[PDB]
């Protein structure tokens, strides 16, 4: 057994967490208290959930998390909310001032006085650990504390862990739910400087969430706990190997080796089905084939692009439900026939399978319908490039103006890491297209 | 996050006692500064603009400044005197004249730390400050010549703190005196430098709408005054109310201001309305969107389609479906991109507030950082030097210890600013 | 077509199905970035009160 | 009033479709990078695809479709028909052909080149058009970039008065809907200098293009037959018509070429749409069988038709998706029970 520590970084990665460690728990069977009936491990433990939850003496659950924000108000929901009792002071961080949608300022200015804590914190988690894995780093890409100091983070815990592996969990910004209009900016700078720390990232496009709540889930306009409740069944499909006995990607090892060929193009693309909403009355259910076939619907995807037009590295399907090998294996012969599904010449053509049987868990009272089978499909395409090309030419528009750039200069950032960054950019944008054309 | 208040002048505290009148019972704080509401939503950010006393008494943080007592004295035997601090009323006696020099180098230095020494007292009873506001004329001499020196000494000793104004800018229409352009002018360059967000009220914009539109035959200041202060709550309702999400000051400048000496906003809103006469029809949010983007609806005299805007924000309050708001709002933009800067991507942005203000079931706030704002810098420009060039009522400045170079140095700057935003509107 | 390294448990099971083959810098270095650009604020933030003191110095003169 | 944007100036075509949308008085045009276009009239080349349905509140509509070049670039559609069941090498429409690279399937264009030379049977072919492998062997590698080789039709029917050459033209509309509209209006690009069969080499009669061939004018105007005339002449010499003899041929090619590609192209549940205008390109022997040449992405109309059928495009392909406030295309379905 290896841990996994968690950590959520500025308003969208915490709320994100707690989306996730709320249906943790509900898995799992432990309360909001911390305690878990069903675990006779009483004080310890070496199960596939304690990858995810320590223990203590009187029997209490805690996630292997550190909250940390610039800002105190959303992290104090956290010290309020429902599972007050699971979290202890230590794992949450606040500061006092936020980064103001500013990626210098997160990284440079402010970030400079609370990183040492933080990595304190962590490493507080870490001397817990009888092995350490390495760690799963929820954020956006839009917030300064999102994209400023997690890049900070990942660069230091590359120098404080060298071995032990980084995987993102991050959120690509959309204007439906955005504020924010330098979120541009922000993206591409923690891309760069994150890209060579991070062993595997996994994007999630707010337009697409936004949109798949709104069709399926009949959903007007939806708010951040729609995007997030979704969003960490999701996540949860995506770790549930790392939580659950199982023998596809076991490690945060696996999921590289799985995943990601080439140590830059890591961005694998998450397809999830099916999404049904809780006020429908009458639901036929589903069957292997029908959600199967789903995954290669881009409107099921977390970032709206078309794999047609690409080429696949790798490719993991991952089952909750009454799923068994043989459906599976109708379901792709069908596929394979009826769609466009080409991959890279030195890559095989296959799928690694994992189904777990427990059916997906889903929120009481949230606006997921319980479903008998669900699938999420990790794909490693070349297609996912397409958010970066829409990322970067929002980037060249404000930029060819200087647009809000004294902000960041203003905190002690240099106009050349603007140029730099978005040139790594332009070299990651080509070797996708090596790649894929 | 708490916001430290500053009213200088005649015609600052004037907008300034009807702004904490407006707010004050928007959050159902009473003359006494007891509150008498019925939501806790009115009380979550009070912190942001009052001060929490003994007796559960609720105290604005704000500080007034005048260099006559004459109007101070007006405010407190006003609607709401009694609740302002009264260590906070900083006045002299000599008055300013209508004299930017006196306000700036003369009679306001007399006067200005002891202005300073309120402020930091505010300041430090702050858990975290977020930055000041100040409420001012630029046409007369405390609030434009004072006004501005306290703006310069604040960000001496609170360089990293946010400062945002509104900045009634003269006019010929609605004017005291001929030296107007003078003192707009001379502060106009020290907005230029010291704020972060200037929201520009024009007099003649203000007088317009209540003739035109509210149809009175001869408004007062106070006719002028509420079309302002209800820009005033309506700008700052994201911050007073919990809300869809909440900004600093700080981040809410980042995404407006693209360049850092172009920060004059054009405010707006809708529906506009006139002091007692009853509204009974509440509008549709069409209504709402064709009226606060409608020229008419400006509170600064300018076009907007003789610019571009680089960036706008939206306020609406009351029951509305934000889904309807979404597709308006991406209506004018989709019928109207060419107003809009291409090289800013999705620079309109929007927020709902649940609280109406008091007497309108629904209403919305423009904010507007157009390149069309030149205009009004344009037209000071002129009335400037149409004096200028003839060296008139200088006599007035000279004798306070200016000389003509500090005149050409303000004339440059201005013109300066002026083609500033020529060269956006044509990119 | 083919079904390889099928795994099974209580929980569930895994498999994989081929159709076809193929065909850091140092805490110093790290230091140093956020230092030069913390002396990079100071310089400005003192060209500013630099600036303002000019200003109060032709206050004194006025 | 619904917004486009124009990135192609060199488009005959789509010139004339933005002087119908502005002539409404509820389209107007954005300037080239203005992204809050309704619909876009895009470039040829490197089209920003992933750009397209990603502004909120705006139905986004192109005038391409992402992938079609598989079916409109020579290498590329010989790939897709000898690589595709539904065309299957065995098809028998299309010429055979191979794909050489300059220094592929040069051997294997060898082999099935010997016993028809050593077969004694009938023997040219074209990229030039030549009876030696090695004639043309030398001119691919000698050119630059991949070329294709086909065998070419020896026997083309030939019109009379003249006894000439010809190649019919095709153009193809694709909506939204993948629906498939074939313009009832063709033309046939005739030679007017009767065909050689022995020098191939002097390519006036044996090339067919517009522009290569500018005898220009003597027997038509414009070295372009329509279809009315092309009916009769079919109708007074071989006592058939145009329909039956070439024209249920071109619709079946026109229609199994689009479907091939169908799930590789359609944007029936993407996030932006897309139609597109082809022009397809014929070629019919003595014994009346249509052959395909080319697909050409990005087809120029002819004179009398552009007010026919740039009028068309903007009905079926613009205004069916963005309303406004008998027919002049054939549709082109089939559903055999089987
Ligand atoms: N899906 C989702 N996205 C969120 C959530 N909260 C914020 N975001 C996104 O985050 C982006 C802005 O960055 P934030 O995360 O809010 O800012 P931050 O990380 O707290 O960093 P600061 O700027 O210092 O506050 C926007 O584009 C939002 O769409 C959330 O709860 N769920
Ligand atoms: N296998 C074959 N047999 C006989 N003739 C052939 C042939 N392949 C091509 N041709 C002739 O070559 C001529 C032009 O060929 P092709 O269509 O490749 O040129 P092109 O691509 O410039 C036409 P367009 O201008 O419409 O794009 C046609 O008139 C056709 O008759
Ligand atoms: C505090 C806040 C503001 C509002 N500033 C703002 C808002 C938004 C924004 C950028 N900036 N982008 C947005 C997107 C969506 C919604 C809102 C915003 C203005 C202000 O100015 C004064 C100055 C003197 C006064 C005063 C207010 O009241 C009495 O005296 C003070
Ligand atoms: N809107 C408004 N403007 C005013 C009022 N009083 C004065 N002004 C304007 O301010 C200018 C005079 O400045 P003044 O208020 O005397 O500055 P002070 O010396 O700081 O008090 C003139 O151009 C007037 O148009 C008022 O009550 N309301
Ligand atoms: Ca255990
Ligand atoms: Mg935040
Ligand atoms: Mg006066």
């Amino acid at each position: 057994m290896r841990e996994c520590i968690s950590i959520h970084v500025g308003q969208a990665g915490v709320q994100i967490g707690n989306a996730c460690w709320e249906l943790y728990c509900l898995e799992h069977g432990i309360q909001p208290d911390g305690q878990m009936p069903s675990d006779k491990t009483i004080g310890g433990g070496d199960d596939s959930f304690n990858t995810f939850f320590s223990e203590t003496g009187a029997g209490k659950h805690v996630p292997r998390a550190v909250f940390v924000d610039l800002e105190p108000t959303v992290i104090d929901e956290v010290r309020t909310g429902t599972y007050r009792q699971l979290f202890h002071p230590e794992q949450l961080i606040t500061g006092k001032e936020d980064a103001a949608n500013n990626y210098a300022r997160g990284h440079y200015t402010i970030g400079k006085e609370i990183i040492d804590l933080v990595l304190d914190r962590i490493r507080k988690l870490a001397d817990q650990c009888t092995g350490l894995q390495g760690f799963l780093v929820f954020h956006s890409f839009g917030g300064g504390t999102g994209s400023g100091f997690t890049s900070l983070l990942m660069e230091r815990l590359s120098v404080d862990y060298g071995k032990k592996s980084k995987l993102e969990f991050s959120i690509y910004p959309a204007p439906q739910v955005s504020t924010a209009v330098v979120e541009p900016y922000n993206s591409i700078l923690t891309t760069h400087t994150t890209l060579e720390h991070s062993d595997c990232a996994f994007m999630v496009d707010n337009e697409a969430i936004y949109d798949i709540c709104r069709r399926n889930l009949d959903i007007e306009r939806p708010t951040y706990t729609n995007l997030n409740r979704l969003i960490s069944q999701i996540v949860s499909s995506i770790t549930a190997s790392l939580r659950f006995d199982g023998a596809l990607n076991v490690d945060l090892t696996e999921f590289q080796t799985n995943l990601v060929p080439y140590p830059r193009i890591h961005f694998p693309l998450a397809t999830y089905a099916p999404v049904i909403s809780a006020e429908k009355a009458y639901h036929e259910q589903l069957s292997v084939a029908e959600i199967t076939n789903a995954c290669f619907e881009p409107a099921n995807q977390m970032v709206k692009c078309d794999p047609r037009h690409g080429k696949y590295m790798a490719c993991c399907l991952l089952y909750r439900g009454d799923v068994v090998p043989k459906d599976v294996n109708a379901a792709i012969a069908t596929i394979k026939t009826k769609r466009s599904i080409q991959f890279v010449d030195w890559c095989p053509t296959g799928f690694k399978v994992g189904i777990n049987y427990q059916p997906p868990t889903v929120v009481p009272g949230g606006d997921l319908a319980k479903v008998q089978r669900a699938v999420c499909m990790l794909s490693n395409t070349t297609a996912i490039a397409e958010a970066w090309a829409r990322l970067d030419h929002k980037f060249d528009l404000m930029y060819a103006k200087r647009a809000f750039v004294h902000w960041y200069v203003g905190e002690g950032m240099e106009e050349g890491e603007f140029s730099e960054a978005r040139e790594d950019m332009a070299a990651l944008e080509k070797d996708y297209e090596e790649v894929g054309v | 996050r708490e916001i430290v208040h500053i009213q200088a002048g005649q015609c600052g505290n004037q907008i300034g006692a009807k702004f904490w009148e407006v707010i004050s019972d928007e959050h159902g704080i009473d003359p006494t500064g007891s509150y008498h509401g019925d939501s806790d939503l009115q009380l979550e950010r009070i912190n942001v603009y009052y001060n929490e006393a003994a007796g559960n008494k609720y105290v604005p943080r704000a500080i007034l400044v005048d260099l006559e007592p004459g109007t101070m004295d007006s405010v407190r035997s006003g609607p709401f005197g009694q609740i302002f601090r009264p260590d906070n009323f900083v006045f002299g006696q000599s008055g300013a004249g209508n004299n930017w020099a006196k306000g700036h180098y003369t009679e306001g230095a007399e006067l200005v730390d002891s202005v300073l020494d309120v402020v930091r007292k505010e300041s430090e009873s702050c858990d975290c400050l977020q930055g000041f506001q100040l409420t001012h004329s630029l046409g007369g001499g405390t609030g434009s010549g004072m006004g501005t020196l306290l703006i310069s000494k604040i960000r001496e000793e609170y360089p990293d703190r946010i400062m945002n104004t509104f900045s009634v800018v003269p006019s010929p229409k609605v004017s005291d005196t001929v030296v107007e352009p003078y003192n707009a002018t001379l502060s106009v360059h020290q907005l230029v430098e010291n704020t972060d967000e200037t929201y520009c009220i024009d007099n003649e914009a203000l007088y317009d709408i209540c003739f035109r539109t509210l149809k009175l035959t001869t408004p007062t200041y106070g006719d002028l005054n509420h079309l302002v202060s209800a820009t005033m709550s309506g700008v700052t309702t994201c911050l007073r109310f919990p809300g869809q999400l909440n900004a600093d000051l700080r981040k809410l400048a980042v995404n407006m201001v693209p360049f850092p000496r172009l920060h004059f906003f054009m405010p707006g809103f809708a529906p506009l309305t006139s002091r007692g006469s009853q509204q009974y029809r509440a509008l549709t949010v069409p209504e709402l969107t064709q009226q606060m983007f409608d020229a008419k609806n400006m509170m600064a005299a300018c076009d907007p389609r003789h610019g571009r805007y680089l960036t706008v924000a939206a306020v609406f309050r009351g029951r509305m479906s934000m889904k309807e708001v979404d597709e308006q709002m991406l209506n004018v933009q989709n019928k109207n991109s060419s107003y809009f800067v291409e090289w800013i991507p999705n620079n309109v942005k929007t927020a709902v507030c649940d609280i109406p203000p008091r007497g309108l079931k629904m209403s919305a706030t423009f904010i507007g950082n157009s390149t069309a704002i030149q205009e009004l810098f344009k037209r000071i420009s002129e009335q400037f030097t149409a004096m200028f060039r003839r060296k008139a009522f200088l006599h007035w400045y000279t004798g306070e210890g200016m000389d003509e170079m500090e005149f050409t140095e303000a004339e440059s700057n201005m013109n300066d600013l002026v083609s500033e935003y020529q060269q956006y509107q044509d990119a | 077509m083919e079904v390889i390294e099928l795994n099974k448990c209580t929980s569930g099971q895994s498999f994989e199905v081929i159709l076809k083959p193929p065909s850091d810098p140092s805490l110093e270095e790290i230091q140093k970035k956020l230092e030069a650009a913390e002396e990079r604020r100071k310089y400005q933030e003192a060209e500013l009160l630099k600036h303002l003191a000019e200003k109060r110095e032709h206050e004194r003169e006025v | 009033m619904y917004t486009f944007v124009v990135r192609d100036e060199n488009s005959s075509v789509y010139a004339e479709v933005s002087r119908l949308l502005l002539a409404t008085g509820q389209w107007k045009r954005l300037r080239k990078d203005n992204p809050r276009f309704n619909l876009m009239l895009g470039e040829r080349n490197r089209l920003p695809f992933g750009r397209l349905g990603h502004e909120p509140g705006l139905v986004q509509l192109v005038n391409y479709y992402r992938g079609a070049d598989k079916l409109c670039r020579k290498a590329s559609l010989v790939k897709l028909i000898k690589t595709s069941p539904e065309l299957s090498e065995s098809c028998t429409w299309f010429p055979e052909s191979y794909v050489i690279y300059p220094t592929d399937e040069r051997e294997v264009f060898l082999a099935a080149y010997n016993r028809r030379r050593e077969g004694r049977e009938g023997n040219v072919w074209i990229a030039l058009i030549s009876s030696e492998a090695s004639e043309l062997l030398d001119f691919i590698d000698e050119q630059g970039q991949v070329h294709v080789i086909q065998k070419y039709l020896e026997k083309p029917l030939l019109l009379e008065p003249g006894h000439r050459k010809f190649d019919i033209r095709s153009w193809v509309l694709v909506d939204h809907l993948y629906n498939i509209y074939l313009y009832r209006e063709g033309v046939l690009r005739t030679s007017s200098e009767p065909y050689n069969s022995a020098n191939f080499q002097d390519k006036t009669c044996h090339l067919t293009n517009h522009c290569i061939q500018k005898n220009y004018g003597r027997y038509e105007e414009g070295n372009e037959m329509f279809f009315e005339e092309f009916n009769q002449y079919l109708m007074d010499a071989l006592n058939t018509t145009l329909e039956n003899s070439i024209l249920l041929q071109i619709k079946h090619i026109i229609r199994s070429c689009l479907m091939c590609i169908e799930p590789a192209i359609s944007t029936k549940h993407l996030h932006y749409q897309s139609f597109q205008l082809f022009g397809f390109d014929f070629m019919v022997d003595e014994e009346l069988k249509v052959w395909l040449i080319e697909v050409n992405g990005a087809p120029a109309c002819a004179q009398k038709l552009y007010a026919e059928l740039c009028q068309g495009i903007v009905d079926v392909a613009i205004s069916s998706v963005f309303p406004l406030a008998t027919s002049i295309f054939i549709k082109l379905h089939h559903h055999h029970h089987h």
